[PDB]
RNA sequence: CCCGAAACCGGUCGAUCUAGCCCGGGGCAGGGUGAAGUCCCUCAACCGAGGGAUGGAGGCCCGCUAGGGGUGCUGAUGUG
RNA sequence: GGGCCAGGGUUCCACGGCAAUGGUCGUCAGCCGUGGGUUAGUCGGUCCUAACCCCGCCCGUAACUCGGCGCGGGGGAAAGGGAAACGGGUUUAUAUUCCCGUACCGCGGGGGUAGGUGCGGCAACGCAAGCCCGGAGGGUGACGCCUCGGGGUAGGCGGACCGGCCGAUGAGGCCGGCUAAGCGUAUAAGCCCGGGGAGUGCCGUAAUGGCGAGAACCGGGUGAAAGCGCGAAUGGCCCCCCCGUUAGGGGGGUUCCGCCGAUCCCUGGGGCCCGUGAAAAGCCCUCCGGGAAUUCCGAUCCCCCGCGACCGUACCGAGAACCGACACAGGUGCCCCUGGGUGAGAAGCCUAAGGCGUGUCGGGGGAAACCCGGCCGAGGGAACUCGGCAAACUGGCCCCGUAACUUCGGGAGAAGGGGUGCCUGCGGGUGCGUAACCCGCAGGUCGCAGUGACUAGGGGGGCCCGACUGUUUAAUAAAAACACAGGUCCCAGCUAGCCCGAAAGGGUUUGUACUGGGGCCGACGCCUGCCCAGUGCCGGUAUGUGAAGCCCGGGUACAACCGGGUGAAGCACCGGUAAACGGCGGGGGUAACUAUAACCCUCUUAAGGUAGCGAAAUCCUUGUCGGUUAAAUGCCGACCUGCAUGAAUGGCGUAACGAGGUCCCCGCUGUCCCCGGCCGGGGCCCGGCGAAACCUCUGCCUGGCGCGCAUGCCAGGGACC
RNA sequence: AGGGGCCAAGGGUGGGGGUGUUCACCCAUUAAAGGGGAACGUGAGCUGGGUUUAGACCGUCGUGAGACAGGUCGGAUGCUA
């Protein structure tokens, strides 16, 4: 296409027309692994997808059911222990 | 730079100078945003000078 | 791409193109020898421009 | 006569001699609008980063009034250490309190010179100031140069030492690796000598290797002629 | 005899590469976490050290986790 | 009488050449050598000794890869 | 050759031509004439913001069309970030856009139902999302370097089948056999979760290595690419048999099986570091919830109605559309870097798809001399020349073997010696079962030669310089110069020092003595003597001295004016200071003997050349001696009295390194003795095409003369164009 | 076999080693290995090492810039009669 250089948004799959023309297509970059951030671990039940694709996809992928889907269940495993200690005293 | 002038000259290719919104001469340098001839972008005023330049065309016009 | 003209620049290019005609023969009759040569004739290659 | 010199260019703030300020990291602020007295203030080390232009490691700190600011990192800090600011801060390492509140004979850094201006003193890798004597009038602190400056007792400072020591213990290795460091900082280089610079370029030294006039220069000497050993009291290593 | 000094080749001269071989060798050594105490700490970066086990990251010397200057601070007391 | 140059000065106009500085991108066949780091065997109480593996560093080598430079031929040209 | 960015700007495309233009003709064309063509919800612009910029305001300036800060706003990438689409068909020219098919963005409705504003599963977890204006917060957007391994498939090739073709014999070879974006349903190494419970402590990866903050080992969950189906019997390839001036067509059949080998692309580990490696628009979630809720509500679930503000799209993109005045052998970005054979190869050669024969003047002379490219030369082996310059030789690869020196890293691919083809038959490795490759072994055998071509280091030693790599006079000097790492001296407590600015103000500085500013020297190894007299710098200064001001005296009806004290920095003056600039000497006399003088006198001017090194990157001079050459104004080693060495205006020495200077040796060789022949392009002729430099004139030669270095004067001679 | 002198240019009068070298020094040969002139013959012929450009170093000199017929490496050779 109009991008020639193999830039980042540019990257390529070979595409065939049946015409046998064989033309280059750009591909969207492949997904970086969202983190817990409260302790650095890639998150189970958290998708990978392209940052555009997440707009037109489903939200189920985008979280787990437990509170703070952003952090890992074990890190939450800290946080509740703290919250109660906090209500108790 | 000195000789080997042929070997050198692949720029000019890029343009930095045009038909001006204000005057119409060939000097509205796209990069500065300044017209060399008229002074548009730089000044509210037209460029005119004792030497002149601008004046000379105008007298010549008369 | 294209490049990549601005709309106006195309208007200007179009004008220069217009200037790059050859007069018509009838004017010429009307004149009865005459202003000729049409003086502007601009060649794509030969000449530049303005832009 | 000759052109402006290598130093005179520097002063213009022209871009070969302009520090990057967009790859560089925060400055120290302690903030005195929540004052020292009537303290309210603890924070948590949010992360630790390297600051390029300080050539030292620096800490991001998340305060508990809701402001985020950098404080120059002490040695032996953990991420999730609590740093306190005030006088009623514990007397331990990385904690920040006034000089009066700090014991005598303890190592200290990041000392204020005007109360509440955020640290303008001892903010380099591995070096530290010593509190030699304290009197309610004035507290005298001994600086990295061996030299004693009197400061107000109501200056802030942090207990401990700076991190990033051994810094000049390791060498720079090669001209390549060095080139790499100077881009990270700002320091006009490769820097040649005036001695084989032409008479136009530089005040001393001609075509070939030998000095013009003496290297040693006045303290009333002109701009653009104040190069060499500047106002040297002595030179050499002998009687 | 050579350290990590083999990278240098013929070059840099004895003292620098000897220094380099020694300083890198000790830099390579397993270091005791200030946080835990197991021998987990490795160098991420210049002056930045991190313990694999506990995950603690802290500032230290460029080559070593602790410098002799840093060591002095502990000794004066809280 | 007329012409004739190197200047000097004043106000302006250039970093599409080029120099360095910065942002954000991209390019560079193939091959070699082989460091640290790590491992094992056999032989010795230890000290070590012999062998082999694994790993893979370099302002590194070879290289008419692309690309950059331009030493000699004082060659070819030298109103190209 | 294919697709494109900039840039060009109609050069594109058709018809009609050739006066001009095209390095020649021209019926051709990029020329001339005349008409025509670039169509976008889903490509990009436009949006964001970077480095950075401007504007108002504040302020400066005599002032501005000038100037830097601080506020506030706005702008900044047609290769950053970023919403969504492909295929086929059609046109003279355009097309992801027009058409056909299939797919889909944004916003705005509508109709249903989950939803008493979600139900259901111990749990690791299930989708038909989560009422709502508002603002808040939080992840992801989001970024340096290089290996290795894991996956994807573009795609190269053998076998088999189906047609087309070529074809001694009817074999073998060539060829067509395709599947899109969009969906639906599946991804799975990373990464969590239960069970279990680390016995000489076990286990793994290609590897480093994990573990009692959960092992070995079993079940789960969980997030890139990938497969199938839809898309799609179509469409698109490929044939066959009929209709014919023509047009418009018709009916058919094939359109396939594996297994095997790869760039890139995407995903984990890991190594690195005195570069620790922008933002935001947007999503996704969460906190609060202004209000509306049971006649209810809401639409992330379905399905369905409507719409798309604006600019761009041609062609070229190049050894003729760019730029160099020229259609210039120049030189400017990407992408195709994995076509086949070759072979380590994006190498060469040959060759495929594809392109061209307009790198645009032809023909003739077997073409003689001469000139450029290039081929070959006996014998001899640098005798040439400043100089082996040029050129030659070696040559790939495998094996053997490998010195001096050394910073132990290297030197080193030292050096030198051997081998290498085809065939026939085996073995090993990896795997799965005989694939795809790779590594060896034996026998037979041909040539002059087996890297036979192309590709493809000549080697060795001493010395000088500079550590190296890099850089340098873009364009007569690439070096010994420069940088350089390392070393040292110096200055400054940040309200600094230094530096810029007319000013306001500013750089360093998101900087704070492990800083950052300025010089000197220039890697390592060993060292760095001695002098503060002179110059310079620095600190200080009773005393003398030292301006204007003020004071006092005098003068003047006032004033000018005259005199003295008071007199700061500055000077005189004192000390320090040479890894500051710099200096670092002369005569005589003397020792068993002839030599010299270890020895002893003398004086300038601060000190008196020390460690070293030395006839030098030392005059005389080709010193002298020795090596080396038959023979060497050389080189090298030595002595050394150095015309006119010497320690950070660095001394000495130095491994490694060099398109550096000089010398020697071996091989080799047309450099030479001494030149020949050949080949191709010119030369030379013809045809067409067609300039320049420069221009008082011209058939002389020799002597004399003369501005003393004459074709022209003078005297002879030669003399047809 | 010489020394010294006359006639005589018809012919001959070399090759190498050092040097940028005309000169000169040496070697081995040779009959002999003569001298001088021709824009110190010969650059619209070559060569371009040296002299006397612009780079650089050392010594001396000079406060310094900077200099040197001192030493030294490198430094283009146009034209269609």
């Amino acid at each position: 296409m109009k991008p020639m250089y193999r830039s980042r948004s540019w990257r390529r799959k070979y595409v065939r027309t049946p015409g046998g023309r064989v033309v280059i297509h750009f591909e969207r970059k492949k997904p970086k692994i969202a983190h817990c951030a409260m302790c650095g671990r890639p998150l189970n039940g958290i998708p990978r997808g392209r940052p555009v694709e997440m707009r037109k996809l489903p939200k189920t992928k985008k979280r787990p059911e437990r509170p703070m889907p952003h952090l890992c269940p074990r890190c939450m495993r800290k946080v509740m222990k703290e919250q109660i200690r906090a209500q108790l005293s | 730079m000195g000789s080997g002038t042929a070997t050198f000259g692949k720029r000019n290719s890029t343009p930095t100078h045009i038909r001006c919104r204000r005057c119409g001469r060939v000097s509205y340098n796209v990069k500065k945003g300044y017209c060399a001839a008229c002074g548009f972008g730089r000044s509210r005023r037209l460029r005119k000078y004792r030497w002149s330049k601008k004046w000379k065309k105008k007298k010549n016009a008369h | 791409m294209a490049r990549n003209k601005p709309l106006a620049k195309k208007l200007r290019l179009a004008k220069a193109l217009k200037q790059n005609r050859r007069v018509p023969v009838w004017v010429i009759v009307k004149t009865n020898r005459r202003v000729l040569t049409h003086p502007k004739r601009r060649y794509w290659r030969r000449t530049k421009l303005k832009e | 006569m000759g052109k402006s010199l290598i130093q005179q260019r520097r002063g213009k703030g022209s871009p070969t001699f302009k520090s990057p300020s967009h790859r560089f990291r925060g400055a120290v602020k302690y903030i005195p609008l929540n004052y020292t007295q009537e303290k309210t203030l603890r924070g948590v080390v949010e992360e630790i980063m390297h600051d390029p232009g300080r050539t030292a490691p620096v800490a991001r700190v998340k305060f508990e009034n809701g402001i985020e600011k950098l404080i120059i990192a002490p040695e032996g800090l953990l991420v999730g250490q609590e740093i306190y600011i005030g006088p009623d801060a514990p007397i331990a390492v990385g904690n920040t309190l006034p000089l009066a509140k700090i014991p005598e004979g303890t190592y200290v850094y990041n000392i204020e010179g005007i109360p509440g201006d955020g640290g303008k003193y001892v903010r380099a890798g591995g070096t530290y100031a010593l509190v030699v004597s304290r009197e309610p009038d004035k507290v005298i602190v001994q600086l990295p140069s061996g030299e004693l400056k009197a400061f107000n007792p109501m200056c802030r400072a942090t207990i401990g030492v700076v991190a990033g020591g051994g810094r000049l213990e390791k060498p720079l290795v090669k001209a390549g690796k060095a080139y790499y460091k100077y881009k990270a900082r700002n320091k006009f280089w490769p820097t040649p000598r005036g001695v084989k610079m032409n008479a136009v370029n530089h005040p001393f030294g001609g075509k070939e290797h030998h000095p013009g006039k003496p290297t040693t220069t006045s303290r009333r000497a002109p701009p653009g002629r104040k190069v060499g050993h500047i106002a040297a009291r002595r030179t050499g290593r002998r009687k | 005899k050579v350290g990590s000094a083999g990278r240098f080749g013929a070059r840099y001269g004895l003292k620098i590469r000897r220094r380099v071989a020694a300083v890198e060798a000790k830099m390579r050594q397993k270091h005791t976490c200030p946080v835990c105490g197991r021998k987990a700490v490795k160098r991420i970066s210049t002056g930045i050290w991190q313990c694999q086990k506990c995950g603690a990251t802290f500032a230290g010397g460029a080559y070593l986790p602790v410098t002799p200057a840093g060591k002095a601070v502990r000794r004066i007391t809280e």
